[PDB]
RNA sequence: GCUUGAGUCUCGUAGAGGGGGGUAGAAUUCCAGGUGUAGCGGUGAAAUGCGUAGAGAUCUGGAGGAAUACCGGUGGCGAAGGCGGCCCCCUGGACGAAGACUGACGCUCAGGUGCGAAAGCGUGGGGAGCAAACAGGAUUAGAUACCCUGGUAGUCCACGCCGUAAACGAUGUCGACUUGGAGGUUGUGCCCUUGAGGCGUGGCUUCCGGAGCUAACGCGUUAAGUCGACCGCCUGGGGAGUA
């Protein structure tokens, strides 16, 4: 099916929600017959500019494969969630493994 | 000069920010290919890696951040 | 752009970084969208740049001195 | 009063006039002087010498605050912008940083028409 | 438009075999699927004039093949336009 | 009948091709607050304008609109008009390698049909900046202009209308043929990828020049050379692309 390269940052003060947030997303993916290729979390790293007067966001890479209407429910989840700033749904022809 | 991206068969992705900071100048602007000597195909996808890294705060837009 | 150098004070080392692209940009955003003259000036530029290439290559025959 | 030690010296560097002001690290101002208020009016407001007299007139009336070190911010394509800073290190200051903070739009609002 | 498994499907019913992919009968039925699918694209958006030229190119291409098939074998022409539904 | 024209398919590749939705940063303006004090702004000079009711400068926060620095390239794509941040969805064409397939299905068209910069128009929004008109200040013999300070339609969005440009390469479309050189961009084959190497081969594109052509300027394998197919068009200047 379609390949995707999702990277979304998370509000620091909610970093203990992150392994809960991660398994929330992949349960919707593999429960809709979705392959997964990566879960490479990068931890809290320094921003280049302040996103909403704030530094040191928590970065989460997924790089998952899903049908395009299943992921269409996923970015609107990133909209209505204050703990997520700057999602980025993306794409390659052949999603891959460890890259950083 | 030459293009090291054409020396290999790799792909310039936005996540490899260690090799992108020698392609921007000291104020965040992209260095032209007439200085660096990159091929025109890889220079076009290099700026697509600069612009995606600027969105995800891995690289700054200006130096006033 | 940002010089926080030590020792003896002499911007001298500042105008190297600053007169690079901090006045040509502000003098051309100074007025007029142009929308088509950039094109004219741009296309007049490189017709005079290859005028420096195709004449100075043909100027190395002799110099009459 | 507050007797602050380190400050910031912003330099506005328009074509017709140069404004130099002195603030602190927090960003609220202390004193200012312009080239139009130093006795230079009209054609002589656009002179680097008039930006020097605006600097030493601003280097005074901040003796009340006791600044010995300051940063330098320059903004605008002015005829001053560097003769102003030479009138500050000669005035007994420790210039830690000199920074260009001129506003460059990444292509935004439309400028006016070229005058003929 | 007209993905790879769909193009392999149409060449089976209209062609002689799976490798007879160029005949005048399979070409009309292949263009008809690309015509009929892009009506859903041009139901909405409607202002895609740069893509409608591609549709109008293959609409006029199908008429130039149907006029050729009527000139060669009229028995296969009446067989084909009934099998798709054509002539207004 | 045949496969060489034309077209289909199988793999790929590049792209500001188009339509729809989201979103980011820089900057202008405005609003609010802090600090701060007599100037700011503008010009060849000056004034109008702004400011002691606290401007301008500076800092924090907010609102909103439009445009996407650097990359950016006699670079790319599109039939032309045209198209530049980033991400997704839908979608058009071009091109290359190796084959397979249909078998002249082609070329060009009066009328017709569609597309078609900017300005303008209609209805409904939006309105930062810019800015016809208009208003004031200058300059001037006069200035109805150039310059200055303001500033409304308009520029923006949706849906229609308009159907015009120095809409230009001032060069219609298609096909064939005829010395070269330097490049750009984008596929691909082989050999020692043994090294950004060497040899090729396509597509589009820029420049300079040979023959020949042209009144000359120039054009020159992307012809304005040598030919063929069809179409549009021209017939002294004004009157007039007007009645």
């Amino acid at each position: 099916m379609r390949h995707y390269e999702i990277v979304f940052m998370v509000h620091p003060d909610q970093s203990e929600q992150v392994p809960g947030m991660i398994e929330r997303y992949t349960a919707a993916i593999t429960g809709a017959e979705g392959k997964i290729h990566r879960l490479e979390d990068w931890g809290r790293r320094q921003l280049a500019y302040p996103i909403n007067k704030l530094h040191k966001a928590h970065y989460v890479l997924m790089n998952v494969e899903a049908p395009q209407e299943v992921i269409d429910e996923l970015e609107t989840t990133f909209r209505f969630n204050d703990a997520v700033i700057r999602s980025m749904v993306m794409r390659t022809k052949h999603a891959v493994t460890e890259a950083s | 000069f030459c293009r090291f991206t054409a020396e290999g068969v790799q792909e310039i992705d936005y996540k490899d920010i260690a090799t992108l900071k020698n392609y921007i100048t000291e104020s965040g602007k992209i260095v032209p290919s007439r200085i660096t000597g990159t091929r025109a195909k890889y220079q076009r996808q290099l700026a697509r890696a600069i612009k995606r890294a600027r969105y995800l705060s891995l690289l700054p837009y200006t130096d006033r951040h | 752009i940002k010089v926080r150098e030590n020792e003896p004070f002499d911007v001298a080392l500042r105008r190297f970084k600053r007169s690079c692209e901090k006045a040509g940009v502000l003098a051309e955003v100074r007025r007029r969208e142009f929308y088509e003259k950039p094109t004219t000036e741009r296309k007049r530029a490189k017709a005079s740049a290859v005028k420096r290439h195709a004449k100075k290559l043909a100027r190395e025959n002799a110099r009459r001195t | 009063r507050k007797q602050v030690s380190d400050g910031v010296a912003h330099i506005h560097a328009s074509f017709n006039n140069t404004i130099v002001t002195i603030t602190d690290r927090q960003g609220n101002a202390l004193g200012w002087a312009t080239a139009g208020g130093s006795g230079f009016r009209g054609s002589r407001k656009s002179t680097p010498f008039a930006a020097q007299v605006a600097a030493e007139r601003c280097a005074d009336a901040v003796k009340e605050y006791g600044i010995k070190n300051l940063e330098v911010m320059v903004k605008g394509p002015g005829p001053g912008r560097e003769s102003t800073i030479r009138a500050l290190n000669a005035a007994g200051f420790r210039i830690t940083n000199i920074t260009d903070v001129t506003p460059i739009p990444h292509n935004g609002c439309r400028p006016p028409k070229k005058r003929r | 438009s007209l993905s790879t498994e769909a193009t392999a499907k149409i060449v089976s019913e209209f062609g002689r075999d799976a490798n007879d992919t160029g005949s005048t009968e399979v070409q009309v039925a292949l263009l008809t699927a690309q015509i009929n699918h892009l009506q859903g694209h041009f139901a909405e958006h409607k202002k895609d004039h740069h893509s409608r030229r591609g549709l109008l190119r293959m609409v006029s291409q199908r008429r130039k093949l149907l006029d050729y098939l009527k000139r060669k074998d009229v028995a296969r022409y009446t067989q084909l336009i009934e099998r798709l539904g054509l002539r207004r």
